[PDB]
């Protein structure tokens, strides 16, 4: 048996942890408005429009 | 100690109820001194006070309810 | 202010100086790791029992005054 395929290419192992990165920060960046004792977030627009 | 005065009366006023005509006792600008307001003819609509009190509060609360601000750069 | 000045007419200074005061003893509190929850219900029952307590013991029927009082709001307005 020994070795199994090599897989040389090593783009798709990086493809995923790129994705994976993005949406860990997106779940962390959302984190903090959970729950009853959640906080809102503001959000200005390019146009200057605020929502919170 | 202009406004320590006028909390010392309105205490007074609450804890002796033989004092409760002291509740009038406001700011008199000319002398610097307290005041009944009442017989000086200082009036407010209580609707004023009111809606200020609660106008002040939700935007205090609206604004106390932000916690993270993300301000997008413009398209141009 | 402009919506105190809409529905009121008078006291829009004062509405935005209290609202002003209010945030800032507000955020004081919650640098003290006071959770910004607590505060938004102290505030609200703060002002409900502000508003219940004015209108049970600080106002002044008109009626025992007459067109002395109407003459004396204006004057201070
Ligand atoms: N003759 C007076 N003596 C003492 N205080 C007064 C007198 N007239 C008005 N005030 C007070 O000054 C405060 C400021 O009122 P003002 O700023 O003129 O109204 P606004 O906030 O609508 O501009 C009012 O809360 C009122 O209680
Ligand atoms: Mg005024």
């Amino acid at each position: 048996r020994g070795k199994g395929a090599y897989q040389d290419r090593d783009k798709p192992a990086q493809i995923r942890f790129s994705n994976i990165s993005a949406a860990k920060a997106v779940a962390d960046a959302i984190r903090t408005s959970l729950g009853p004792k959640g906080m809102d977030k503001m959000i200005q627009d390019g146009k200057g429009d605020v929502t919170i | 100690d202009l406004v320590a005065k006028l909390r010392a009366f309105h205490n007074e006023a609450q804890v002796n109820p033989e004092r409760k005509n002291l509740k009038w006792i406001g700011l008199d600008l000319s002398n610097g001194k307290p005041r009944d307001n009442k017989q000086a003819g200082v009036f407010e609509p209580t609707i004023v006070k009111v809606k200020s009190l609660k106008f002040a509060t939700e935007a205090a609360i609206t604004i106390l309810r932000i916690d993270d601000l993300i301000k997008l750069h413009p398209e141009s | 202010a402009d919506l105190q000045d809409k529905e009121v007419g008078d006291g829009t200074t004062s509405v935005v100086i209290i609202a002003a005061e209010l945030l800032k003893n507000a955020d004081e509190l919650v640098k003290q790791k006071i959770h910004p929850t607590s505060v938004i219900s102290g505030y609200r029952l703060a002002c409900k029992e502000a508003v219940r307590y004015i209108n049970e013991n600080l106002i002044v029927n008109t009626d025992e005054l007459g067109r002395d009082c109407l003459i004396n709001a204006a004057k201070t307005s």
